[PDB]
């Protein structure tokens, strides 16, 4: 049946997948030895005597994040051949990952991806979990995605990026390789759901009351996001949304496909029993400006299309009532070429909770993924940031060293300059 | 002697014919296995119009379950009254449409249309002489509006005399569920208008206010709408199954409802609809059933009949009754409403007493009328179409699977040509 | 994952039943007649 | 199975209660030391929290059982006269068995019991039917947030059934 | 046959209406389950005047209980004899009409008048022919003076051929309940005088004086006032339901008691009334019942009838009695105090006998009169209105919902020339 | 159905809310957690399995009273994030509560009352409880009702102020606070009843013999008053009134909307035994010119409107006859143009006594909400308390050096003086 091959690159993608593959194991109950003490055939492949194996290929040019998951608790679940590892790290550098150190690993990664894409009937999408903030995530991510474009042309290729957040930036060369990776994100990707660190920083303090979370707590939120997105494929419910129609209701033009996300019932169990999480309450908490997991005020730019993934015990009629609540609100603006602007899905099993996590039990959640014109100033803020270092050409000798003919910075300059220029061209 | 071939299209069609094949089967006394378990000899007379007898004493419905998503017929075959169907006509795809009209009518529906037309003609060619076909297509989506309407085109030429009665679910804008429902609906209309006979239009919006303002229930499910339409599915075909004092089939509904050969789309009601509190307090005789029939709230379209004229009708009363309280109330409402009635026709009413009501019910009736007031629900969709298409929005995936741009501007050219045609008879 | 007894947060058992146009109303002595009811009845105790 | 035998579990004013008197309640052990500044700072917050929970309601919701990590019996009784909830006598080896089961020790580790991860002093930890851990209140842990992690309690979903 | 639609409105309207069905059902043997416990043909030979049979042996009343607030619907339905009506006829709003005529007649009652009009035409067009409507609103407050009079304009122009009786409860300025009573009274007279033909003025001072001085009850409550009013309510329509020697419908009261088409505000009083002790000392006969109904401490208006004159009168005698003593006693009153009975009408009053007495009683009288002492009612509320309107008191609400300064000056004018038209016939 | 959001602002507003959300809890049967052992719809939204939460926001720019509720008995009756607090308060200054600290608290409070108003559209109105004698109560309370007018406007906004007393003021800068906050008290509230403290001290000095009362007793009498205005707003009754029926029947002109309040009987155990509670007796003690709860002799003025809330075992003719005896007394005068000036409302539910409190178990009680021309006196004490300090600019360098400029003090003077000329031109 259906399957979605997940490809994680970079330590951010690996640690995100350590939480996503964590949570898929407990949704349809599957123990770390593969065994269960037809719904598992969306992220697992049964082989032998109950040995369910995930559909993932780990990727990093350094042996530190993936050797550590070999010795962890998933030595047996993650079968030890698709955990592809290298030796020299790409070192926050696009000219390393997309070039000299990295062709040795694209060859073996494409082999195991081809084995995983031709062992189950009718593959449905490629969920890539990359990190445009550094080395192996952006460099090997760009080279690998450029080879999947010709190897599978008709293919849906959802991404999940960690764009450099405005004030938080843990590496100084993030503005270069973020602009340099827009060439891999503008014409080689169908769905470009946008995440960044400091918005999931704020989403946990004021809602889950942890003033010092960690990247584990961040990746639990991202795991909730993609679990709701792929809940309709895996599970059953009224008015399903497939990956095939996911981008059909969010991508108006072939170039503008950069979406956002918001969850909704992100409450620790203390102040979760004290509020009645109604359909209208969670969808307006979803459309709240502070609930975006990106620095994007969704009020300087008009919305174009929404994709509201309801799941749990929700009736398909009060969803229409709460959507009508959002439509009449003047704080949630729309643009004039969409009298309808919602495609909503509904699952039936509740949004799961991880035992030992920061969330609680709710049988409802709105993981709305929206394509708005307000994603443009996320990119345009990086435009002013990129120009201030490129003016007198610092941190460039490395790029010019291992590749990067001087002019790839200029074509990535105009590629991202043409990117937001489309955005205010669309919405007038 | 008469036979109806039923095909269910899309996730809406395979879930509204899932409940239709529940409500018509216990009306004929059919077990979930397939045996006859009824109380009357007046159930086994016209089983032929919806069933084919198999070996051993097991009736199998004439139902072709048609979709491109495999998961829908998995839930139907697992749910009640779904194993009654023959497994070989569960024609399932695996790729599935992405709520695209191109996905089904030009690509990834066309290879599978030979798989569905072969199983349709297997049921169809074995008949005395069939009436026609009924199709539950689902304008707004991708499979019912897509490859389901290509079934409408590619059955019409092999059976050009057999009726093409078809139930439709149009996408209402406040109960909108998919942003490209404007594109799917108006691309499904302009092909249905030249190849059809009787299009019974149904809206999900007006399915909501009949259960919220008349059946007195707030948010208790979605399957309440399926059962309300399913009563109307079997209310029109009262004479093809059970004897009636006056008889009318769907060919009767053809001559007495279509005045001009592009007047197809009809409004559907069903009006012994009583709430829980008013069950004891309501008189269930004929005068109280002819008033809810013409109550504009009861109509299953948000296309208010008071805002338009009213060309023809058919009153399908179903229960033992006197014919002389059917028809004076036709002329009573015709004299007492007057302006909301077309003037170049003396009697705008039809009547046909069917002698056996649905179980539970003493007496029922199903509205099938042809009013101009479906012009505003059509023009509402056309306002949606002129929104995106003026700048060609959401369009690069209807032109990547075949189609040019010309069929979109032709879809509206004959769209406004029809709503003006409905308008000038007012 | 053995902790499956985690009870649901927010007491949301959505109303499958019909709505109630009638809420409880205490029968009131002020709107109950009595008195003149037996005075306009010729009781003769 | 049984966690606390017949003569182990004694509350204030020294009346022993068996395991039967503990169902329907959210039960935590509280490993604390008398001379420890963390414990001395945490104890008034625990007292107020316990008083508000177990006073404002129709049922006795939560329940705490003390385990001493102190030096002697006089230090026991001086600590013990300040808490009103349940306790286990220090000289009972049940305290040591709980110490080894829930890993709450005090840096005397290689001399007897040389395993790894430590989870030091203090530790209020909620337990269940077969003595399994349910959730850790993070006073001194990877969250290291003191005097308010008592609010991270989950009494409805953790009950001694 | 002839049916009387009962159009209760407002907190006072629905509470007196509930007790009205509490004093009509016990006359007609109706249990609050729709059943009939009784042994006479005379209780169901004309049950169609106020009750409609609905297919289960249940006689649901014809009552259209309305207001704009969700409270007093619940008190009636949960009250005694409450589970007898139809919940569809419990048509209500959800906001609160806070003693504001502007948002009962112009703005907030505007989105509810269309739904109430649907309900009243539901139970009025389905009949042989209706005899007339019957409103029991209160002419003080927000929805009684508002929503109550707004429909009076709407269903007058819908049925401008039928009797329209209104048991209006005029405000009492001696001791009252609200402050904006003069505004809620003068803005409701000028449309109760142009779109109504039988007003029946009821004051609360009379309801309190005559329950305490005549009936000698120390503390009888609101429902006691309701039963006193509803006793007169049953005695005006006794002849429609129950047979008698000299029968009299509502139109018979109008033709004999309306001197000019604008003078139609009527006094009304029910006049057997003895105390707890004097039930065994009083003599129930026609002369003693005649003396009571002209006696001013029987009057249910608290406008003293002997300060003015009597244009015309009437008395619905109700019980087995000899008909000479019905009419010889009425020149005993017409010739003794002839200073009141006016000289341009000889034998000023209309008698009638319906044979069936009310329950428990043997003989009862329902005296209705048109005396020119009701000009004192329009005089004391004129005192209240001209004190407030001269200083623009309590106005920003009323000019807030759009209705403006000008129509107060014809509200005062329509009441003032109504007083002048009563001055120049005394 | 019907509901009111009870905004509690300031320090006195929280202390009133401590008493009201104990009397309301005892009246409805709500435990300190929230469970019960459908009248609970105007106050308690059902967020749980019998677990209610009040529709209130606790708001003070100082954390010490907000955290004290958070650590008190009703720490789970209230939703934890409904209790909004800050760090620096306003300290006794209008412009600190209005401008500088008020930026960061109005955005989260108005967000919270939006999430308290979306549970039902049938909201009757807003309540707001403050003390206009100090920093946060007048300062933030002004800005709150400013923005409340540009959100929901036709919705009613009531007010229960804690106006400064003649000789009691317990502040030095309070005439600057009270006068300069009349602008919000005149153009942004619909019912504006005054309640100064030492009138209530006098209530529990003559009718209760408490020579040593505290602030907790005053809040209890206030909570009994709030219980009796909204007794009709949740229960049945012979005469039912909502908040819009108060305003339409008690407010003659839009500017004249400042009310006075009384409540009777304020009696204890040693008194209640030797006295028969009849309706004429309670309404006589309510109409006496010392039971008025903000220090304003009704003899030095003329009544304009009068609302009386009978509550308990009360029959309507004991109302309807004893109200005549009030009208016959010459010591009380209705002015010229309200000779029906009485709105009487009858309830059935008796006033619930808080055990170990200070009141009896009286079966019948009346609360007064009256309008008069006598309350020119309550604003004219602020005339010589403000202008005499303002003659040479006392306590001004705090207000002008902190955002507000000089000249707004002048504007408050003709705002109060236009209010003063208004009450003398109406009653002649
Ligand atoms: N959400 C999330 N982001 C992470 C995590 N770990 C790292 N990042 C982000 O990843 C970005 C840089 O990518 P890295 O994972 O650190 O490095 P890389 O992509 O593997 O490439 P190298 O620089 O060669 O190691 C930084 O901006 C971090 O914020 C994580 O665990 N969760
Ligand atoms: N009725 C009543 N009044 C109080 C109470 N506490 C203080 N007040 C009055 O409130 C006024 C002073 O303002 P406060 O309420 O103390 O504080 P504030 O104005 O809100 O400003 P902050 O102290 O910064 O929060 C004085 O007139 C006090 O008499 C109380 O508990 N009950
Ligand atoms: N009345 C009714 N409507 C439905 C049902 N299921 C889906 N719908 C609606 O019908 C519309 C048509 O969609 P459809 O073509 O069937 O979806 P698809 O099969 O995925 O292409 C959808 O927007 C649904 O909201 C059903 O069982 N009954
Ligand atoms: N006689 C009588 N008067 C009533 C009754 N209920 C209310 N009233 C009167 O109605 C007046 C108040 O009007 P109200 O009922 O609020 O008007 P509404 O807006 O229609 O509800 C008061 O003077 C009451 O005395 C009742 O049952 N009987
Ligand atoms: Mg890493
Ligand atoms: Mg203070």
């Amino acid at each position: 049946m259906r399957e979605v091959i997940s490809i994680h690159v970079g330590q951010a993608g690996i640690q995100i997948g350590n939480a996503c593959w964590e949570l898929f194991c407990l949704e349809h109950g599957i123990q770390p030895d593969g065994q269960m003490p037809d719904a598992f055939n969306t992220f697992f492949s049964e082989t032998g005597a109950g040995k369910h194996v995930p559909r993932c290929v780990f990727l990093d040019l350094e042996p530190t994040v993936v050797d550590e998951v070999r010795t962890g608790t998933y030595r047996h679940l993650f079968h030890p051949e698709q955990l592809i590892s290298g030796k020299e790290d790409a070192a926050n550098n696009f000219a390393r990952g997309h070039y000299t150190i990295g062709k040795e690993i694209v060859d073996l990664s494409l082999d195991r991806i081809r084995k995983l894409a031709d062992n189950c009937t009718g593959l449905q999408g490629f969920l890539m979990f990359n990190a445009v903030g550094g080395g192996t995530g952006s460099g090997l991510g760009c080279l690998l995605l450029e080879r999947l474009s010709v190897d599978y042309g008709k293919k849906s290729k959802l991404n999940f990026c960690s764009w450099p957040s405005p004030q938080v930036s843990t590496a100084v060369v993030e503005p270069y390789n973020s602009v340099l990776s827009t060439h891999s994100l503008l014409e080689h990707t169908d769905v470009a759901v946008m995440l960044d660190n400091e918005a999931i920083y704020d989403i946990c303090r004021r809602n889950l009351d942890i003033e010092r979370p960690t990247y584990t707590n961040l990746n639990r939120l991202i795991a909730q996001v993609i679990s709701s997105l792929t809940a309709s494929l895996r599970f059953d419910g009224a008015l399903n949304v497939d990956v095939t129609e996911f981008q059909t209701n969010l991508v108006p033009y072939p170039r503008i496909h950069f979406m956002l996300s918001s969850y909704a019932p992100i409450i620790s169990a203390e102040k979760a029993y004290h509020e009645q999480l109604s359909v209208a309450e969670i969808t307006n908490s979803a459309f709240e400006p502070a609930s975006m997991m990106a620095k994007c005020d969704p009020r300087h730019g008009k919305y174009m299309a929404c994709c509201l993934m309801y799941r749990g015990d929700v009736v398909p009629k009060d969803v229409n009532a709460a959507v009508a609540t959002i439509k009449t609100k003047r704080t949630i603006q729309f643009v004039d070429w969409c009298p309808t602007g919602f495609k909503c899905g509904i699952n039936y099993q509740p949004p799961t909770v991880v035992p030992g996590g920061d969330l609680a039990k709710v049988m409802r959640a709105v993981c709305m993924i929206s394509n708005s014109t307000a994603i443009a100033e996320v990119f345009s803020r990086m435009d002013h940031k990129f120009d201030l270092m490129y003016a007198k050409r610092a941190f460039v000798h490395w790029y010019v060293g291992e590749g990067m003919e001087e002019g790839e910075f200029s074509e990535a300059r105009e590629d991202l300059a043409a990117l937001e220029k489309d955005y205010e061209e669309v919405g007038i | 002697m008469r036979e109806i071939v039923h095909v269910q299209g899309g996730q809406c069609g395979n879930q509204i014919g899932a409940k239709f094949w529940e409500v018509i089967s216990d009306e004929h006394g059919i077990d979930p296995t397939g045996t006859y378990c009824g109380d009357s000899d007046l159930q086994l007379e016209r089983i032929n119009v919806f069933y084919n007898e198999a070996t051993g004493g097991r009736f199998v419905p004439r139902a072709i379950l048609m979709d491109l998503e495999p998961g829908t017929m998995d839930s139907v075959r697992a749910g009640p009254f779904g194993q009654l169907f023959r497994p070989d006509n569960f024609v399932f795809g695996q790729t599935g449409a992405g709520n695209n009209w191109a996905k089904g009518h030009y690509t990834e529906g066309a290879e599978l249309i030979d798989s569905v037309l072969d199983v349709v003609r297997k049921e169809a060619e074995g008949c005395d002489c069939l009436q026609g076909f009924q199709i539950t297509h689902s304008l707004g989506g991708g499979t019912g509006s897509g490859m389901g309407t290509l079934l409408i085109s590619k059955v019409r030429e092999e059976y050009p005399d057999r009726i093409m009665e078809t139930f439709s679910v149009f996408p209402s804008p406040k109960v909108s569920d998919t942003v490209v429902e404007p594109y799917n609906a108006t691309l499904s209309v302009h092909q249905l208008v030249e190849n059809a006979d009787e299009v019974q239009v149904i809206d999900n919006e007006a399915l909501y206010d009949i259960c919220f303002r008349t059946l007195k229930l707030t948010t208790p499910t979605y399957g309440d709408l399926n059962h309300l339409v399913s009563a109307a599915m079997s209310g029109v075909t009262c004479c093809l199954r059970f004897p009636g004092q006056l008889n009318s089939d769907l060919r009767k509904l053809a001559v007495n409802l279509i005045p001009f050969p592009r007047l197809h789309f009809f409004l559907i009601g069903f009006a012994p609809l009583t709430s829980r509190g008013s069950q004891q307090y309501r008189a269930l005789s004929v005068p109280e059933l002819t008033q809810q029939m013409f109550d504009a709230k009861n109509m299953m379209c948000a296309s208010d009949p008071r805002h338009g004229r009213y060309l023809t009708a058919s009153a399908m009363f179903r229960g033992r009754m006197s014919t002389k309280e059917v028809d004076e109330q036709m002329l009573n409402v015709q004299n007492k409403n007057s302006s909301y009635f077309v003037e170049w026709i003396p009697n705008n009413m039809k009547s046909s007493v069917c002698d056996i009501p649905p179980k539970g019910l003493k007496m029922s009736v199903t509205f099938v009328g042809n009013s101009t007031a479906i012009q505003e629900m059509f023009k509402r969709v056309s306002d949606q179409f002129t929104a995106m298409f003026r700048r060609k929005a959401f369009l690069h995936w209807y032109t990547g699977e075949g189609m040019d741009e010309m069929e979109f501007t032709e879809a509206e050219s004959n769209m406004n040509d029809l709503v003006s045609e409905y308008q000038q008879y007012q | 994952p053995s902790a499956g007894a985690s009870i649901q947060a927010a007491g949301k058992e959505i109303d499958w039943s019909e709505k109630k146009l009638f809420r409880k109303a205490v029968v009131s002595t002020v709107f109950a007649s009595d008195q003149v009811a037996e005075r306009l009845r010729q009781d003769l105790p | 199975l049984i966690l606390f035998p017949e003569g182990s579990l004694k509350n204030s004013n020294n009346t022993v209660i068996p395991q039967s008197h503990l169902k329907g309640k959210s039960v935590a052990l509280y490993f604390a030391d008398g001379a420890d500044p963390k414990c001395a700072s945490l104890l008034p917050f625990l007292l107020n929290y316990y008083r508000t929970m177990n006073e404002g309601g129709a049922n006795q919701k939560i329940e705490i059982i003390f385990v001493s990590l102190d030096r002697d019996r006089e230090a026991f009784e001086s600590h013990r006269a300040h808490m009103p909830w349940l306790s286990i006598d220090l000289e009972n080896p049940l305290t040591e068995i709980l110490k080894r089961h829930f890993r709450v020790m005090k840096e005397y580790e290689v001399p007897t019991y040389g395993y790894g991860s430590r989870t030091g002093v203090p530790s209020v930890i909620v337990i269940g039917s077969d003595g399994r851990e349910a959730q850790f209140l993070p006073i001194c842990s990877g969250l290291e947030e003191g005097d308010r992690a008592l609010l991270r309690w989950d009494w409805r979903n953790t009950k001694f059934a």
